[PDB]
């Protein structure tokens, strides 16, 4: 799902 | 069918062996040694830039935006941080998002960002300095299931099981026939234990590296060793390598072979990018990120740990290493230690190149002015590899740094000795047994025109002849009694006239205690490195309490510190008073015959800092006066933010005016001096002549 990958972008940026 | 009975009864013995280790003491966990715990309050004298270095020294990271704990961001007049969780002794605490806001040279507010409400006080987690060496050589840091991030668990399971088999291997087995034993004992515990507990024991047991002759194993201790941050705050790129090193710890080591270890992280990032958990949108970001710490560490802080190790069995007994999961809370200050280590690393070659010296060494010791808590300790010129600790082991002559003890003894007699009492300054010749006459000389080999100087100026200028005339008028046991009250070793005191001008061999930590007793206003505080010692179950083993023992009168100590402010402004230490006048620093210089040893005892509002500069073979340093030891202290004052010494005069202190002839005046005068009096009407007794 896209709810897992989107959270990881703002966590690693 | 007898084989079914043998394997069934064997499984009960395996089940009994697993239950014995897992239900009780699993491993002999070594003692974690933490630094100081800094509380923050409104109107606290700390700047924004001073807080940045405190945070970076406590393993925090300056970032654009905060995501995981142990991170912060700087603004024009504020810092936003996520205070990491830490099981403190007074209360357990979680993550806390807060803004520290500054006005000028003070912390105005501390506001929780989740509720937009102030904090009366805010705790800062202590830095984990090191682990105490174990006999077996299996160094670990226990972290329960709650402490590991869920992405690190997903990265592990994706590359191993993907629903434990290698947990049983490293538990009780060694190095084809016993693979069936590994398979039987794995299924026995997997069924008789929780799904969460199997990840907890595995993540603390796995081998990830080596540090000399001790095995660093488990994700928590490995994270701090390889990256300088806990397991909770690992970035997915750092998690991939730490998970990747589980199969080849030694072969994928970044110190021995960086190129080989770099390929493993990208390989593990592909195993998770191919699966659901990650996509190609961020592979370019994580594949570019290189791995941070430089060459690991075998023994961090060897000098300070000597005092911690000495104090541990001296307070709790050697019956302590047997206990597992001990928590040692020390008084260590990372800001001051980092400031002192640079001042010693940079300051030594700066003196060797300027004065053309072959070798030169140093030792610095910082302690709390009121509590005597040891904040920092440098015991060498290069603390990269330090076997010898000069701050504790090198016992040298204190020299002129012995002069304040004589003036303290004098100024404790208000009714006879004051700051305006005259001391003679003319040729001296003191006869002694065996054998020649002792004729002491000033550094100048000069005497005063009037044949006298007032007490205050003799200490300010470190005048040898008047110190002998004063010291011998009081008597050598009266001066030696003050050294005992100041907290120095009694076995090192030899009460002869040489003692008055520095015939006294002390180490920097013993000098630290003497000046600390003065710094507090005559209250001896036994120097300590430990704050508390806690067990694995939260029960306290040792806990410090205040031990401020009234050594000398507060008024005597005050006038001696007031005179030590004149030493640094206009006297022997005039160099430092011109650099840092706003601190109003109190201190004393130390020089021996032929400058074999040089010193400086520097007191600020918050601490006492003793610094020694000399050679290991007891030879002339070829350095002018105490400028060698003062330049190292200047570098320490420069490297961190000192606290201004604004002395608060105790009761019975009267600022009195004296004429050129050194007598008190009723109205007016031409030199103001603090003087220990309840009724300042001595002026009447002087003016009726
Ligand atoms: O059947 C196998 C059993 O085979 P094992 O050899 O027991 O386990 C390894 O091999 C498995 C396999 N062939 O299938 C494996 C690939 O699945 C295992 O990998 C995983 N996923 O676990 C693999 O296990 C790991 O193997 C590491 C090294 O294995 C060796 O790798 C070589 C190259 O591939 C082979 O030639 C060897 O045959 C093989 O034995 C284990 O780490 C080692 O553990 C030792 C204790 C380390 O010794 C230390 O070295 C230090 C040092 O370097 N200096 C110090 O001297 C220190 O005193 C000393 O204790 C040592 O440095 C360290 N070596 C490496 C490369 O990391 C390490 O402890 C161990 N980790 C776990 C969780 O089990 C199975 O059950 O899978």
């Amino acid at each position: 799902p896209e709810e897992r990958w989107r959270y990881i972008k703002e966590l690693e940026s | 069918i007898v084989f079914a009975v043998l394997i069934a009864i064997y499984g009960v013995y395996l089940d009994q062996k697993i239950r014995s280790r897992i239900d009780g003491k699993v491993w002999q966990l070594p003692a974690a040694v933490y630094g100081r715990m800094v509380n923050l309050e409104p109107d606290m004298t700390i700047s924004k830039n001073e807080m940045v270095k405190l945070l970076e020294a406590t393993q925090y990271r300056q970032v654009s935006k905060m995501t995981r704990p142990g991170e912060f961001t700087v603004q024009a007049n504020s810092i936003e941080m996520i205070r990491r969780p830490f099981d403190f002794p007074d209360s357990k605490e979680g993550q806390v998002r807060a803004r520290l806001t500054f006005d000028g040279d003070h912390l105005a507010t501390i506001v929780n960002m989740e509720n937009n409400r102030q904090f009366g006080f805010f705790r800062l987690d202590p830095r984990l300095i090191t682990m105490i060496s174990s006999p077996n050589g299996e160094q670990r840091l226990f972290v329960p299931r709650s402490g590991f991030p869920d992405l690190l668990v997903d990265t592990l399971l994706a590359t191993e099981d993907r629903h434990t088999q290698q947990l049983v291997k490293n538990l009780f087995l060694s190095s084809y026939w016993r693979k069936a034993n590994e398979a039987y004992m794995a299924l026995i515990m997997d069924a008789r234990y929780s799904k969460d507990r199997i990840l907890e024991l595995y993540m603390n047991e796995v081998y990830l590296g080596q540090s000399g002759d001790n095995e660093i194993r488990g994700f928590p201790l490995a994270s701090l060793y390889y990256f300088g941050r806990p397991v909770e705050e690992l970035s997915l790129d750092q998690q991939a390598l730490l998970v990747g090193m589980v199969k080849g710890a030694s072969i994928y080591n970044p110190w021995r072979n960086p190129k080989l270890a770099l390929e493993r992280r990208n390989l593990v990032l592909r195993l998770l990018q191919q699966q659901q958990i990650i996509d190609q949108e961020l592979y370019d970001m994580l594949s570019a990120r290189p791995l941070q710490p430089r060459g690991g560490v075998i023994s961090p802080q060897p000098a300070f740990m000597q005092l911690v190790r000495q104090e541990l069995q001296a307070k709790l007994g050697d019956k302590v290493k047997d206990l597992s999961g001990v928590k040692i809370f020390t008084t260590f200050d990372s800001v001051a230690q980092d400031a002192a280590e640079k001042a010693a690393v940079e300051g030594i070659p700066a003196l060797k190149k300027q004065r053309k010296l072959s070798d030169l060494e140093t030792a610095i010791v910082v302690v709390d002015r009121f509590s005597g808590e040891v904040r920092a300790m440098v015991g060498g010129s290069e603390p990269q590899f330090a076997g010898y600790n000069r701050a504790m082991q090198a016992r040298r002559s204190i020299g002129s740094l012995a002069k304040p003890a004589t003036y303290l003894t004098a100024l404790s007699q208000p009714k006879i000795y004051r700051l305006n009492t005259w001391i003679a300054d003319a040729p001296i010749a003191l006869r002694q047994p065996n054998g020649q006459v002792w004729s002491p000389q000033n550094d100048d080999r000069r005497y005063s025109e009037s044949g006298r100087v007032m007490l205050v100026d003799a200490l300010t200028r470190s005048m040898n002849v008047p110190t002998v005339n004063l010291g011998m008028a009081l008597g050598l046991p009266a001066v030696t009694e003050t050294w005992i009250k100041l907290g120095v070793p009694k076995d090192q005191l030899h009460p002869v006239p040489a003692m008055l001008l520095g015939a006294l061999n002390l180490t920097p930590i013993e000098v630290a205690q003497a000046f600390q007793t003065i710094a507090s206003g005559g209250n001896r505080a036994p120097l300590s490195a430990l704050r508390s010692v806690i067990a694995e179950d939260g029960k306290v083993l040792y806990q410090s309490f205040p031990q401020a023992e009234r050594a000398v009168p507060a008024q005597a100590a005050y006038l001696t510190l007031w005179t030590m402010q004149q030493v640094v402004q206009r006297g022997t230490g005039r160099q430092l008073g011109a650099k840092y006048p706003n601190l109003h620093l109190a201190g004393k210089t130390g020089t021996t015959n032929n400058n074999v040893d040089t010193w400086f005892a520097g007191i600020d509002g918050s601490t006492v800092t003793i610094t020694w500069v000399g050679r290991d073979n007891n030879q002339p340093t070829k350095l002018y006066g105490a400028s060698g030891a003062m330049s190292i202290y200047q570098r320490y004052l420069a490297n961190q933010t000192p606290t201004p010494l604004n002395l608060v005069p105790p009761e019975d202190i009267a600022d009195m005016g004296v004429d050129y002839d050194g007598n008190f005046v009723c109205s007016g005068g031409m030199r103001i001096l603090p003087v220990w009096t309840s009724d300042p009407q001595s002026l009447c007794q002087q003016s009726e002549m």
